[PDB]
């Protein structure tokens, strides 16, 4: 009975006790997110309290096994996850206050309505009503109305809540021996016991800033190219040297520029590489989308979805009999219960999101047999990357023609090729400055670097400088625009989508090399390749049992995040854009403003 | 004079696997073919014989062990297996001749909120020898510091609850198990096929 052996047994106890408490918290959350009510808020709060009190008792015991006397790597990793006491290091009042704040923000976010001014009772939710305006409208004033109403009438409700959330979350983080909540979040990437594979929380910030420097030129030129195109889409409204107005970017925040494809398509006379129209003509519904994503995975040697996944998931809007949070989420409840929550519409966007969310489930299924504490992505960027690897293949014209969403005599040109890359960039390259800047703002707020009466000042400064984007209306410190986005008001880390976006290409490189793919990385579709399926799975099945730096090296040969594979995926488009822009302004002045 | 298999296979309540029930069967006719087809069993595996072959056979006694476990654990009710159930709860011998039968009991043995009445033994200081049954409640001492009948540090109560919720995946759902041993002693065969 060495210490290691005593810890092994203790964890044996833990895994078995933990499984039910966690599952009951998951179920309680599921009811709330599918059916928002005070009764379901109370049950969620009760199940989460049980879970947290269980975790607290368990962690204080785990810390009675000194890690210094522990050689088993995977044992050491489990006791490392119980090294901090978690969310229960807050008083009962503060903890109940924090939950109130979290529930209120999430409820406000998926329940708040703005009413039309011409019709004082034709009300619209963010999803679908406002999102539809922000994805399809070509009217400056309609888009300005939806963008401003959301932030004015809902984001203002969130402002004082967010303030106290920061205070409370930082105390939680300080009590867990971090500097602030933002440092706490960055710990997801920390690696400690392993020599030549360590990674500190400070190296993340450095690696993100350093890596972002190499993405700027691609982004500068994509920026300049859409901005010239928007000039004709909104006569009078676009400065040739200014930032883009934030309400014209194709969704509520410009987090993705995908919906600008119809305005920026480089070669419009060619077959439509945007299969949204094609899948409405063929009567596709949500089920067809998800059964097609399932066909894609078993094509590479991975499993069907479970029967419980099909019987218990919510794959479409329930109607107005329930108030649900429609933001696509992949749920691993425990005990082999896997669900997706999604309000699926018949759109290429939702087609690809279906593959990506299923990808995360596929990950969850592959490490279900790992011990509870290691049932997780190697890091948050891994976990958000798997799905996107899949959609890189599922989005290619080759793949789209094979599932019958392009003509069977569709022909690939150097022009259809550029159309595709352009659309891919709108999504993938567009989101990077958006993603970096949002987290930098949150990191700065958590670090105490922005006085509260400067929050919205610095937010829009950072938008103008890093992102090339400018508010169409001046915003007071009564506003809380960061919170008008799901992840900010639902308390999720955001840099995952940055690191995730670099990983996904590093991985695609390795998967395509496995599948023997021939030419450039953007023509690759791993469908039907079990050798690719297998290489992916052997990383999925590991969960967090290996530090992410080694898990990454095992698949791609690098112990660190790397921007070169993404840059090279886009090289053809980069050289094109630079030619396209030879007569346009490139770069942006931050002084111009839509309003004067 | 047919054998009371119903009493066993169709009982409303089943034992926990740590305290598995054994029913002695004797002086009766047993149609093992009608059993194989009397329902859809997820598992019906015979080891020293076959079902059609058993209606040709006579035995002194038949023993029917029954209990509930997780699906992902039914693979342990077989000779030569290891793991929590085979090691600490129910051990078939290596030379086992007899049948293992199991079916999904999610609809009888799950409950919203969860049914926790079924237990399994989590810890033991050594392995059950075949067909032993351990209903002891002594604290398991994970070290040399003695427990003295109370839970605590390195001191664990050895029996734990399954949690059966109707939404669990198949591996986590309850399965009902029946194990049939066939005893031949130097005495009259009293249980035969037709
Ligand atoms: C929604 O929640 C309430 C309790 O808060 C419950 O009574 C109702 O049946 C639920 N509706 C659905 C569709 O689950
Ligand atoms: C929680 O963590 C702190 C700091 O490690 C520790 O001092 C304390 O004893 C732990 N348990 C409880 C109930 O606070
Ligand atoms: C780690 O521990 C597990 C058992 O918990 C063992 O199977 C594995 O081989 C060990 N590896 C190392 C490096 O300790
Ligand atoms: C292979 O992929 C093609 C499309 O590229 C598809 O039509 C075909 O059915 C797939 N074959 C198998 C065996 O999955
Ligand atoms: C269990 O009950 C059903 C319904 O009465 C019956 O048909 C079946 O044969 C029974 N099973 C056994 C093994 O007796």
């Amino acid at each position: 009975w060495t210490i290691e052996e005593q810890a092994k047994t203790f964890l044996d106890k833990f895994n078995h006790e933990a499984e039910d408490l966690f599952y009951q918290s998951s179920l309680a959350s599921w009811n709330y997110n599918t059916n928002i009510t005070e009764e379901n808020v109370q049950n969620m709060n009760n199940a989460g309290d049980k879970w947290s009190a269980f975790l607290k008792e368990q962690s204080t015991l785990a810390q009675m096994y000194p890690l210094q006397e522990i050689q088993n790597l995977t044992v050491k990793l489990q006791l490392q996850a119980l090294q901090q006491n978690g969310s229960s290091v807050l008083s009962e009042d503060k903890s109940k206050r924090l939950n109130t704040i979290l529930n209120t923000m999430s409820t406000i976010y998926s329940t708040g309505k703005v009413c039309n001014p011409d019709n004082p009772q034709e009300c619209l939710l963010l999803e679908p009503g406002l999102n539809e305006i922000m994805a399809n409208s070509l009217d400056y004033n309609e888009r300005l109305w939806a963008w401003e109403s959301w932030r004015s009438e809902v984001g203002k409700q969130l402002r004082p809540l967010y303030e106290e959330y920061v205070v409370l979350k930082n105390e939680m983080a300080r009590a867990n021996h971090y500097e602030d909540y933002g440092d706490y979040w960055r710990g997801d990437y920390e690696v400690n016991g392993v020599d030549g594979y360590d990674y500190s929380r400070g190296q993340l910030i450095e690696d993100v800033e350093h890596t972002f420097e190499e993405i700027k030129p691609l982004y500068e030129h994509l920026h300049a190219y859409v901005r010239a195109k928007l000039m004709n889409a909104y006569p009078s409204y676009i400065s040739p040297i200014g930032c883009l107005p934030a309400h014209l970017l194709g969704d509520m925040w410009g987090r993705f520029w995908t919906n600008l494809y119809s305005l920026t398509v480089p070669f419009g006379q060619k077959p439509n590489i945007d299969v949204t129209d094609a899948m409405v003509d063929q009567a596709w519904d949500a089920q067809r989308i998800f059964k097609e994503a399932e066909k894609f995975f078993v094509s590479v040697g991975l499993p069907n979805m479970t029967q419980g996944f099909w019987e218990y998931s919510m794959l479409t809007d329930p109607g107005n009999v329930q108030k649900a949070v429609c933001h696509p989420t992949a749920w691993d409840l425990g005990k082999g219960d896997f669900r997706i929550l999604m309000c699926t519409k018949v759109t290429m966007d939702d087609f690809l999101t279906a593959h990506h969310e299923m990808g995360h489930i596929q990950y969850d299924m592959a490490y279900a047999a790992q011990p509870f504490l290691l049932r997780n992505g190697a890091n948050e960027g891994f976990h958000e990357a798997v799905g996107e690897i899949m959609s890189l293949s599922a989005a290619t014209p080759k793949h789209l023609k094979s599932i019958g969403l392009l003509s069977p005599d569709f022909q690939e040109d150097n022009e259809t090729e550029i159309n595709f890359l352009l659309k891919q960039a709108l999504t993938i390259v567009g989101t990077l400055p958006f993603t970096y800047m949002l987290e930098k703002w949150r990191w700065m707020v958590f670090k105490g670097e922005i006085p509260k009466d400067q929050w919205m000042k610095k937010w829009w400064e950072m938008k103008r400088e890093i992102v090339g984007v400018v508010e169409p209306v001046p915003h007071d410190e009564t506003y809380c625009d960061p919170a008008s986005l799901f992840h900010v008001s639902n308390d999720y880390s955001f840099i995952r989508y940055y690191t995730r976006t670099l990983y996904q290409f590093q991985f695609q490189e390795a998967l395509c090399q496995a599948a023997k793919h021939e030419g450039p990385l953007h023509k690759c579709d791993i469908s039907n390749s079990t050798e690719a399926g297998q290489k992916l799975f052997n990383m999925l099945r590991l969960g967090k049992s290996e530090p992410w730096t080694l898990a990454l090296e095992n698949v791609v040969g690098a112990k660190n995040m790397n921007v070169r594979p993404l840059l090279n995926y886009f090289e053809p488009l980069f050289t094109w854009l630079k030619d396209q822009n030879k007569n346009s302004f490139v770069g942006w002045s931050t002084d111009w403003s839509p309003y004067a | 004079n047919l054998c009371p298999f119903g009493e066993v296979f169709n009982a409303t309540r089943f034992a926990s696997v740590y305290a598995w029930n054994r029913k002695r069967i004797s002086n009766c006719v047993a149609d093992y073919s009608v059993l194989y087809n009397s329902a859809s069993f997820s598992t019906f595996k015979c080891y020293g014989v076959s079902p059609t072959k058993l209606n040709d056979l006579c035995f002194t006694n038949v023993y029917a062990d029954s209990f509930v476990i997780r699906g992902d654990e039914v693979r342990q009710i077989a000779p030569g297996q290891t793991g929590k159930i085979a090691d600490y709860n129910y051990k078939l011998p290596d030379d086992f001749t007899g049948c293992v039968i199991a079916w999904n009991s999610n609809n009888l043995d799950s409950k919203v909120g969860g049914n926790y009445n079924y237990l399994y033994r989590l810890f033991r200081k050594s392995n059950l020898k075949p067909f032993e049954r351990d209903i002891s409640t002594e604290i398991y001492q994970a070290g040399s510091t003695p427990c003295n009948g109370v839970e605590g540090f390195n001191c664990y109560f050895p029996l734990q609850s399954y949690g059966f919720q109707p939404t669990n995946g198949v591996g986590y759902q309850p399965y009902r198990v029946v194990v049939l041993s066939f005893e031949l002693l130097h005495a009259p065969a009293t249980v035969c096929g037709p």
